[PDB]
């Protein structure tokens, strides 16, 4: 504590009261030749180290990581692994790659085979951190174990079993009674003289420091943005960036397992997703009288160390389209590789589940944060043809596939052989269609795919479907109406045929033949069917009341809104749910039910004709004005200026 | 680690392998009899231990706080100490509340001899932190009075005798704190594992990081919008916020007086109203209130800078405040504190330092409470006569004031209050070296204004009596009473107006805030104009900026058609906030800054709405900010006149 | 404060019983003719206190959810298999599974009162 | 990265050195129901600034047992109050940071001056 180290690369005076040595040092460094030969060569040594770590100078006047494992070099680690260990060095970042792909009890057994040959090192540092990696390799080990007793289950279906039971046994055996808090302190005093600043990696907790710093600084930008003031000197974002780039080059270039776990993970998204927030903020700052962009670095971060659903709560609550992206063709590559990976993994007798639980978490968030990065059309047609075929289908359903496949689309518009691939999936979807069914947590089906390629085409006529279209038959039913979905795609002959068996015989055909654009007006077919089914939902209505998502009943009222239903007995259904009578009889609709959330869901000419009622308008604003007012979600907002409905 | 003991109370089952005792203990306790009866005679005081401190019943089937220290009664325990230590432990509360009302010397002494004098073991290390922690506040209180003590009271005060800090300094030098634990007998370190936490520097860390994750949590849910449906986030912080005051309070620990716990408090309180703000603003698709204990929370760990950011991201005076009877006594404690402090023989300055932040936070935040007219008025009573001037200048002793003024409306009582401090600050307007300045800017005229505005046919004796007393001499008293001529009596009045002359600008300002001028007469006229004249010509390569805002004012003014004199459009091009309501036509709106809007009124609004040649960029920046930021107020004047 | 039970949608075996945590139903809006409302709704589901099946477990060595408060019923919720490992030995497991929609049925979450 | 210069109002003394790290500027209106006639443009107007290390002139610690403040474009605060709040962390401290308040006399209701 003689002096104190900022991370910027200063040091700074408070503690050492005897004649300074830094001081002197540093100046040194700036007639060295005076010096003995000896101090010269520990001086060259020195300065080595200290610019290696970023110590440049005192206080009064970017990052690398050089790790295989931080980007991610699933097959270069293989051949270092594969490759013979000339030293224990060596060996030790084997054992952390080992680690790095699943296979934890050959990770286990080399770590042990290490401590076992750390008998003669000269100072035992590799040996602690050894013995830190193989408990940290052990619990990693009794989790995944519980999962799969547990969680391995549910998912998966089955029992997986990567680690034999003997194996279990034996570890369990000698890591019994283990206690870290005392593992530095069980240790010759040389090295706790010497490796001190090793303590804190001991204890069961090691980034509670790291965590209180950052909830600290954060506390103070969030300040500073609540203030609307300006720092000038180093801002405490820009702290906040620096320790967290020097904890990502220390835990990664010293091949340590715990950054693999979700205390560090943790500490990675707040950390990160408030130096976004902060950018967000400077950007949408107004000018008184009196930027930041994210690296290939970041994007690693923010693809490894995020949740799906926590990068979904940040895109909530700042914009990012506004935030320039660069390093691009760094991205691509890590994008590339990500989706080579599941690709020759899965594609070739499925991949191992240890390194599965480690990889497909931070590739949902690489794929999910590449409609950000603008990619070549080659790249562009490995990571689709990944995500499509080659994904595993237990996470990324139909419908949240698709997502991932438009927010890829988002910034790059399709060319013709990512529409290609998705021909190449829908054919595969069709010959799968048995008593199968297109389940989606998303409710987004294959058909939106045809959506998609008929809205970057136009002209699209997929040959393979067509054919498949010609050779159907009256006995296979689910095929035929799979592909009435994908009727625009199909050629004229395609069309003709299926249209012989296609009958709308229920009204969700009703709504598939409306999506397909087969039905651009009502007949009274339509309308008495409309009619039936809604005679019969509200005979089933009356008696507890139910309420569901099927919400045919408010594509109903808004048809009669928009005045393409034109019967007049629709007001004989009113009363059975609301967002009905809001569009039939607006005037009646005792607004003490309305919803504000059914906004979002209406488009452009739905919300411009409900403008133009004047009947109605200011019911509605006056939900607008109160949402705008209370939430945040500035799409009310946008809704409001955009028509002030 | 056999069980898991939570904020709730409920024991879990976490890795106890063998015979379950903590479920069996529950069934025993919600057949007692065949216990044997030494066993049974154990287990009520188990019982009794177990039901005061929480744990009510298994995991498958309100705070108190109780000090005088919490609470803040700086009176009993005054009377405390000079009351003769029973026992150990009373004496060591009494060294606890010692150490409250400053007088670090005495307490540092009191905890020193609670260390000899011990020969259960754990007062001693309860009392080894707690002198630990005394050196501590002692050491960064003598480096602040020594760095910044200088600059911020103007004088050195030195309240430790040398001879005390270098005997503190040797008795405290080659004592290390993480070791004090590890230092002491096994069968203590055995016992008393729970307290091993305390024994490091930081012992925050795993209450600070759990905060952190819980709040990211709340704040996961807040943007998200999902519902929470068992014991939530917020509940969960809440109640470990109550226990870590109810056991750091009663436990007699000064480490709750740091900025750690301080700050700690900060992040898990204010965390509680915004979700709380944020749940009133619930998305329906297809409460939370502040009770006494909070009260002393928000009054205790916060700084005015942090009540009002908690202010500016969430309406606070929407939520309920409870428990409002305690909160005024609270404050009543507060003010006759202050006043039995200030009133007589300085203060004590370590009391003063440790005592004025929460003062302050206390008397700012009682906008939202309803204090009856006794203690509304000795609460103004001590705000402004006997509050200290180095914090509260008169511009923010005033916004203080008026803050107390919205819940309840201005007295009489109150109102003579405001009347008498009026007076005392014309007798000190004698001296023409002395002049109130305020970092608010606003001043005792704001003070006339709000008397004015409370009862419109106020007239002040005493101000008056001055008046009629003044001559040519004192100029100073007759421009400070000239922003006070409302109060004045007529007669008061013509005898300031006799001496009283619009000389300068700021003289026609004051006239025209006092209203004694309605309608521009061509003087003014003729002033404005060669005010701007001299402004031109001493503009005439760098360039000023001052925050004077006259040249808006005259801008303004010709924009409202009160000035009818067409020479403005010469001064065009000096300054902004001038061209833009002079001619807004050309006023080439990139220089626009959209914090003027904030400035205006409601009729300066209309006005500009109205004008239809400036409307629309106006419009476009309006809806540029309320879509860029989150301030609510530029949509509040987005939406009253769509300006 | 109500309970939850997960159970195979095709044999109605009861895989397991938990206690509700956390909801999220968050439905929102490139993607002349008639109006059709379409929409993009999820529903996730963070549920606590998870012990498996025994009879299931010895068995395993579509799935629906009935949460029951007033009364609602998830038909197929596929469960997340999200796995992240704490340095800190490990407490409950926590579950969390996603609401799923058949394209002929169109219907997500059903609510009995 | 830029330094601040305390000045005693009186004279040309220097109270102390410091760098400013933040200032806060958030000025606005005051109540608009509790302040027909003629405008004022009534103000709230806000200036604070904190500094991260100040070390204080040693003849003026000698000495000692209204300020100005020159921020160098150059700004001056001709009036500035110090709010010495003095928080103490349990950890042993250091960074002195002091935060000061601009002030406007009634006479001059000019609170900062900025100049190229």
């Amino acid at each position: 504590y003689d002096y104190h180290f900022e991370v910027n690369g200063t040091v700074v005076r408070h503690k050492n009261k005897g004649f300074g040595y830094m001081e002197r040092f540093f100046e040194l460094k700036e007639e060295r030749s005076k010096l003995s030969k000896k101090q010269y060569e520990r001086f060259n040594a020195l300065f080595n180290f200290f610019e290696k770590n970023g110590v440049i100078c005192m206080a009064k006047d970017s990052i690398e990581i050089n790790s295989l494992a931080y980007h991610g070099k699933y097959d270069v680690m293989k051949k270092f692994i594969e490759e013979q260990s000339v030293s224990i060095e060596d060996d030790y970042k084997k054992a952390f790659f080992l680690a790095c792909l699943g296979r934890w009890e050959e990770s286990y057994d080399l770590y042990s085979n290490i401590i076992l040959n750390s008998i003669d090192e000269s100072n035992g540092c590799v040996y602690y951190l050894s013995q830190i990696n193989r408990y940290r390799i052990y619990q990693s080990i009794t989790q995944a174990v519980t999962q799969f007793n547990g969680l391995g289950l549910l998912t998966f279906g089955r029992h997986y079993k990567p680690f034999t039971d003997e194996f279990l046994a034996r570890i369990e055996r000698e890591m019994t009674n283990f206690n870290i808090d005392d593992l530095f302190n069980g240790m010759p005093f040389e090295f706790q003289k010497k490796y001190k600043i090793l303590e804190f990696l001991s204890d069961n907790q090691f980034l509670y420091d790291d965590t209180v710093k950052l909830f600290e600084l954060t506390n103070k930008v969030r300040s500073e943005m609540s203030e609307g003031s300006y720092s000038f000197g180093m801002s405490s974002d820009i702290v906040v960036l620096l320790r967290l780039y020097d904890n990502l080059r220390f835990l990664y270039e010293n091949c340590l397992w715990s950054v693999s776990f979700h205390e560090f993970h943790q500490y990675i998204r707040n950390s990160m997703s408030l130096l976004i927030e902060k950018a967000e903020y400077e950007r949408t700052r107004d000018i008184d009288e009196l930027g930041f962009f994210m690296e290939y670095y970041d994007f690693v971060n923010i693809s490894r160390h995020f949740k799906i659903d926590d990068i979904k709560n940040l895109e909530r609550s700042c914009s990012i389209d506004k935030i320039r992206f660069g390093e691009q063709e760094k991205i691509e590559e890590y994008l590339v590789g990500i989706a080579e990976e599941i690709t020759k993994q899965f594609s070739a007798n499925g991949m191992n589940v240890v390194f599965y639980t480690q990889f497909i978490s931070e590739a949902k968030a690489a794929l999910y944060f590449a409609k950000y990065v603008k990619l070549s059309e080659e790249g562009l047609g490995k990571i689709v043809k990944a995500l499509l075929f080659y994904f595993p289908e237990r996470d990324l359903d139909i419908g949240k596939r698709y997502v991932w496949l438009e927010r890829l689309t988002k910034c790059n518009e399709l060319p013709k052989s990512i529409i290609s691939i998705i021909d190449d999936f829908l054919v595969l979807q069709a010959e799968k269609h048995q008593n199968y069914s297109e389940v989606s947590s998303n409710g987004l089906y294959s058909r939106d795919y045809g959506a998609l390629i008929k809205h970057f085409e136009k002209n699209f006529i997929s040959k393979r479907l067509s054919e498949i279209t010609l050779c159907l038959t009256q006995d296979k039913q689910k095929q035929i109406d799979f592909l009435f979905k994908l009727l625009p795609l199909l050629s004229t002959n395609a069309k003709s045929h299926l249209l012989s068996f296609k009958s709308v015989e229920n009204i969700n055909d009703l709504m598939n033949g409306i999506r397909i654009g087969l039905i651009d007006e009502f007949t009274p077919e339509h309308e008495e069917l409309i009619i039936e089914y809604l005679e019969t939902r509200k005979v089933n209505y009356i008696g507890i009341q139910t309420f569901s998502s099927n919400d045919y009943m408010s594509t109903f009222g808004i048809w009669y809104f928009l005045e393409e239903i034109n019967n007049s007995k629709m007001e004989e259904f009113i009363g059975m749910d609301d967002q009905y009578d809001f569009f039939v009889d607006p005037e009646n609709f005792d607004y003490k039910k309305f919803i504000p959330s059914w906004l979002k869901n209406y488009n452009d000419k739905l919300l411009g004709k409900i403008a133009g009622n004047k009947h109605m308008k200011h019911h509605v604003i006056e939900v607008l004005k109160e949402r705008v007012k209370n939430s945040n979600d500035k799409r009310y907002l946008e809704i409001l200026m955009n028509y002030f409905i | 680690y056999d069980y898991h003991f939570e904020v709730n109370g409920t024991v879990v089952r976490h890795k106890n392998k063998g015979f379950g005792y903590m479920e069996r203990f529950f069934e025993l306790k919600e057949e007692r009899s065949k216990l044997s009866k030494k066993q049974y005679e154990r287990f009520n005081a188990l019982f009794n231990f177990f039901e005061k401190n929480g744990v009510i019943c298994m995991a498958k089937d309100s705070i108190e706080i109780n000090s005088l220290a919490y609470h803040g009664k700086y009176d009993v325990m005054k009377k405390f100490i000079e009351e003769q230590s029973v026992s150990i432990e009373d004496d060591y509360k009494k060294a606890f509340f010692l150490a409250c009302l400053g007088r670090w010397e005495e307490s540092y002494d009191l905890y020193s001899n609670i260390i000899l004098n011990s020969i259960n073991g754990c007062v001693y290390y309860l009392s080894q932190i707690n002198r630990y922690r005394i050196y501590q506040s002692i050491t960064q209180a003598v480096t602040q009075f020594n760095g910044l003590g200088l600059l911020t009271f103007g004088r050195h005060y030195k309240p430790f005798t040398d001879e005390f800090l270098a005997r503190i300094e040797r008795e405290m030098t080659n004592f290390n704190i993480d070791d004090l634990f590890n230092g002491m007998p096994f069968e203590f370190q055995k016992k008393y594992k729970i307290l091993e936490f305390l024994s490091d520097n930081q012992f925050l860390y795993d209450d600070t990081v759990k905060l952190f994750e819980l709040t990211n949590k709340v704040r996961s849910e807040m943007s998200e919008g999902s519902y929470s449906f068992g014991m939530s986030s917020d509940i969960v912080v809440l109640l470990r916020l109550y226990d870590n005051l109810r056991f750091l309070y009663e436990n007699c620990l000064w480490s709750v007086s740091f900025h750690e716990f301080h700050q700690y408090i900060r992040n898990s309180m204010s965390l509680l109203i915004e979700k709380a703000e944020y749940e009133r603003t619930r998305d329906i698709d297809e409460g939370f209130f502040m009770e006494y204990y909070d009260f002393v929370n928000i009054s205790r760990h916060f700084k005015i800078d942090d009540i009002k950011n908690l202010e500016r991201s969430c309406s606070i005076d929407k939520i309920r405040f409870g428990e409002q009877e305690k909160i005024e006594e609270y404050l009543v404690g507060i003010a006759e504190e202050i006043t039995k402090q200030f009133s007589a023989n300085g203060m004590n300055v370590v009391f003063y330092t440790q005592f004025i932040s929460e003062a302050k936070a206390a008397l700012y935040f009682a906008k939202y409470v309803k204090l009856s007219e006794e203690g509304l008025g000795k609460i103004v009573k001590a705000l402004l006569f006997y509050f200290p001037e180095r914090d509260l200048d008169i511009g923010k002793r005033y916004v203080w004031l008026e803050r107390l003024t919205k819940c309840n409306e201005l007295p009489k009582s109150i109102i003579s209050i405001i009347d008498d401090f009026l007076v005392l600050q014309a007798e000190k307007h004698i001296d023409q070296n002395y002049s109130e300045v305020s970092s608010n800017g606003l001043y005792s005229r704001d003070y006339g204004a709000l008397i004015k505005h409370f009862e419109k046919n106020f007239i002040s004796k005493r101000l008056s009596e001055i008046t009629l007393c003044l001559t040519q001499d004192k100029q100073k008293q007759i421009d400070f009473l000239f922003k006070l001529l409302p109060l004045l009596s007529t007669n008061a009045k013509s005898h300031l107006l006799s001496f009283k002359s619009v000389e300068n600008i700021n003289d026609l300002m004051n006239g025209i805030r006092i209203g004694l001028i309605d309608e521009f007469t061509p003087e003014h006229e003729e002033l404005i104009i060669e005010y701007l004249e001299t402004r031109k010509v001493n503009y005439i390569g760098i360039q000023t900026f001052s925050s004077n805002d006259y040249m808006s004012t005259f801008g303004i003014w010709y924009f409202l058609e009160e000035i009818n004199n067409s020479k403005m459009e010469e001064f065009i091009g000096m300054d902004d906030q001038y061209d833009f309501f002079v001619d807004p036509e050309n006023f080439d709106y990139k220089k626009f800054i959209p914090s003027w809007l904030k400035n205006y009124n409601d009729k300066l609004l209309g006005k500009i709405a109205g004008n239809k040649h400036m409307k629309h960029h106006v419009i476009e920046v309006l809806k540029e900010r309320v879509k860029n930021s989150n301030d609510k107020r530029y949509l509040e004047i987005l939406m009253n006149y769509f300006i | 404060t109500a309970d939850v039970y997960f159970k195979r949608k095709s044999d109605g075996k009861l895989v397991f019983t938990a206690e509700a945590q956390t909801a999220s139903f968050s439905q929102a809006i490139l993607r002349k003719p008639l109006y059709i409302l379409k929409s993009e709704k999820e529903i996730n589901l963070t549920v606590k206190n998870a012990f498996f099946d025994l009879e299931w477990l010895a068995m395993t060595q579509r799935y629906e959810v009935e949460y029951r408060t007033i009364y609602i019923q998830f038909p197929n919720v596929s469960p997340s298999g999200e796995f992240e490992m704490s340095l800190e030995n490990g407490l409950a497991p926590e579950i969390k599974f996603e609401a799923l929609a058949d394209t002929d049925t169109d219907e997500m979450a059903v609510v009995i009162e």
